[PDB]
RNA sequence: AUGAUGUCAUACUUAUCCUGUC
RNA sequence: CGCUUCUCGGCCUUUUGGCUAAGAUCAAGUGUAGUAUCUGUUCUUAUCAGUUUAAUAUCUGAUGUCCUCGAGGACA
């Protein structure tokens, strides 16, 4: 499930508001489709209110680049380190990064190759 | 193939009741003739509006309910009002609501036959033609005259009205009891 | 109906067939489908009724019990003067029951 | 539990805050002395996920027999368990849309 | 010396070069 | 442009009063409402 | 069940009631039969949650204009 | 400023209905 | 006549006595038909002919040649 409706999502910001952010009990017993910890999960991840849903630059964009070679996995360690923070929009733009730049004898060999 | 509206005005004895979409029919004169008819009703007024007759009424906030006085007169309202406070029983009577019920029952205001429901129905509290020599009794109150209205001692000098001409008021050329001083 | 609006009656030639109904469909009316005032009885038409067809419900069309009866708002407004009102079209309903 | 977790939470912005790794030299050598130990014995690698396998079903019926074995045993409920519970009884109801979604998952969701 | 308000309660650098000089070295 | 709320509106839509004093009317409410209106009621009286 | 269900739709109520109260909405009207209403879009509302995101679409409070320059023909 | 088609939730009604089988 | 401080009164904010494991937790509805209410998006097309509509609306068809970027220029 979870489908994350408009209507469903000022209801959880206005959730957020009014009861608190370390009650997600509280939240899930007002919304009637969602569990807590679905809730908590949409709160820390559309309906943050410090999280930035645009204005993706060049600077991000090779700050991002210069971090997914030395950590390939845990994206999720590179989230709040790149400033994104969103856990979904870093996979997206590295998704997005990925398709729009694509459009004893060994030894001995060696050895032999540079003396020949 | 279709005639126009003033033929079929000049051509019908009653050319009152003729509308501009009667012309797009595919028998007039039936239609005419139907439409002038002793005790008929028209159609209602949605057949052109794209409203659907209901939803006109969006921003207009109208009372809960008008109970008539003979519900009023029994006190289960107030105890009604009483128990939702107290949610948020009484046995009052037994025989002071049959009473109220075959005894204390008040006729309502019906309508006529042909009075059908308009769009708003409320704004248009039209009734007769409250015509010269004849006025409401608060508006007497206003003018706080005892048991003629005292402008009608200025249709002694200026004259009979233009509008109504036909007019009589008390005192002057008619030669009155209670309200009504002129016809 | 209320049940199935898009259900057809029969409205076929009255017999001498006295209707019957259900166990399940117990005192509602067939025209009306109200469980009050119950003023004239159910008669079903002669091919409605024959071998198999006999002692099944009007509306129902299970095993009939107890005889059915039309409403008497039904019989005061001339809707059970009509043709016999078996339940023979049977769409929308009952269908996809079956398979939960 | 809140001290004990506490101190990993210490630990884990220490060793992101100092980047302070286990020594990329002896990293290396360890991971050329496995690629020259698994090349000795020749092990094939695992293949990704066979889509029409003989192998796929079986395997994710003892998969859901575990789990089921474990999560439920006798008359105890929560809200997560019983989602779990019923996950996996649609699981069990339409099998092959349930490979379906997990190799869908394994292949792309990598959160 | 006014106190404020106070509801809170529920009723460094942080990057290396050595990480990324290790990952460098796995990958040649 | 509020092209679609003008085609449901009925704008743009050839009428012609000539008993109010020639007008035009963009609809055919509006015209039906200028066939009844202060405008032409004036001209039937100025023309008798 | 149904208990902790009106209870819940009370909750609800009384959260958007108190959001409405917060954000000062002059628009937002109730109905007579437990529905809201907008003032401004000129259209109903279902539930608490579609009087509460009727912010991005129609946007009433834009075509306010017109009004506030015939009410005051300076800026 | 209504109205238009449109993908998409949300409430409401039908006293709708859960043992049906060869 | 003007100014500083102090007091008294007419009055326009918020305001639960604590701590333990945030003190500890959960929060079920099925199907057949059908309707309503929200949101988002699309028609400045000019003219004529036909279908269509209460009238609209809608739908269906098209008109010279060359060059340049629907518009402009030239020729018949």
């Amino acid at each position: 499930g979870g489908v994350w409706r408009n209507t469903e999502d000022e209801i959880l910001k206005a959730a957020v508001m009014k009861y608190g952010k370390n009650q997600w009990s509280r939240i899930a017993s007002l919304l009637h489709r969602k569990s807590a910890k679905q809730c908590k999960a949409r709160w820390y991840e559309w309906l943050d209110p410090s999280i930035k849903k645009t204005e993706w630059s060049r600077e991000e964009e090779e700050k991002l680049l210069h971090l997914a070679k030395l950590m390939p996995t845990q994206w999720r360690t590179i989230a709040p380190i790149i400033g994104r923070t969103a856990a979904q929009c870093l996979e997206h733009y590295e998704f997005l990064l990925d398709k729009a730049a694509q459009r004893d004898e060994l030894e001995m060999l060696s050895e032999a190759r540079a003396r020949l | 193939n279709r005639f126009t509206v003033a033929e079929l005005k000049q051509l019908v004895a009653r050319p009152d009741v003729v509308e501009m979409h009667d012309v797009t029919a595919q028998d007039p004169k039936l239609l005419v003739h139907l439409k002038a008819t002793r005790n008929s009703v028209p159609v209602p007024r949605h057949w052109c509006f794209k409203r659907k007759y209901l939803q006109g009424k969006r921003g207009i906030e109208k009372p809960p309910f008008e109970l008539p006085d003979f519900i009023k007169r029994t006190g289960i309202q107030e105890m009604r009002e009483a128990l939702q406070e107290k949610e948020e029983k009484i046995d009052i009577d037994y025989q002071k609501l049959h009473d109220a019920f075959f005894k204390w029952q008040t006729k309502p205001k019906l309508t006529i036959h042909g009075d059908l429901y308009y769009e708003g129905k409320e704004f248009e509290t039209r009734l007769k033609e409250k015509k010269p020599g004849d006025l409401s009794d608060e508006l007497r109150i206003s003018l706080g005259m005892p048991v003629p209205p005292p402008w009608l001692i200025a249709m002694q000098r200026y004259g009979p009205p233009p509008s109504y001409p036909n007019l009589k008021i008390p005192g002057l050329n008619s030669p009155l009891y209670g309200d009504v001083f002129g016809t | 109906a209320k049940h199935h609006p898009d259900l057809i009656f029969c409205r076929k030639q009255a017999g001498v067939a006295i209707g019957r109904l259900c166990e399940k469909c117990d005192g509602k009316c067939v025209i009306c489908d109200s469980y009050v005032r119950p003023c004239t009885l159910v008669r079903i038409c002669d091919e409605c009724n024959y071998g198999s067809y006999q002692g099944r419900c009007v509306i129902c069309g299970g095993p009939g019990v107890s005889d059915a009866y039309y409403c008497k708002e039904c019989t005061i407004q001339e809707k059970d003067r009509d043709g016999c009102p078996k339940i023979v079209n049977l769409g929308s309903s009952k269908t996809d029951l079956f398979y939960e | 539990t809140r001290l004990y977790l506490k101190a990993e939470q210490e630990r884990q912005h220490n060793y992101l805050k100092d980047g302070p790794y286990i020594t990329a030299e002896e990293a290396v050598a360890v991971y050329t002395t496995t690629v020259h130990w698994l090349e000795s014995r020749r092990f094939s690698p695992i293949p990704f996920p066979p889509l029409s396998y003989k192998h796929d079903t079986k395997l994710l019926i003892l998969a859901l027999e575990r789990l089921k074995e474990a999560y439920s045993v006798k008359s105890r409920l929560n809200q997560s368990q019983r989602e779990e519970l019923g996950l996996i009884e649609q699981a069990y109801d339409n099998p092959h849309e349930a490979l379906s979604r997990i190799k869908r998952h394994l292949l792309t969701q990598r959160a | 010396w006014k106190i404020p308000p106070c509801i809170s309660n529920w009723k460094t650098v942080h990057i290396n070069e050595n990480f990324a000089k290790l990952a460098e070295a796995l990958y040649i | 442009i509020p092209y679609w709320l003008y085609k449901l509106h009925g704008l743009n839509i050839n009428y012609n009063c000539e008993i109010c004093g020639n007008y035009t009317y963009r609809g055919p409410k509006a015209f039906q409402r200028h066939f009844a209106e202060w405008r032409h009621a004036h001209g039937m009286r100025c023309l008798g | 069940s149904s208990e902790s269900n009106r209870d819940r739709r009370e909750r609800l109520r009384q959260l958007a009631l108190e959001t409405i109260d917060i954000n000062k909405d002059p628009y937002f009207m109730k109905n007579h039969l437990g529905s809201y209403e907008c003032k401004l879009c000129l259209t109903l509302h279902n539930n608490e949650g579609s009087y509460l995101a009727h912010t991005q679409g129609k946007k009433h409070q834009t075509n306010l204009a017109r009004r506030a320059a015939k009410e005051a023909k300076e800026a």
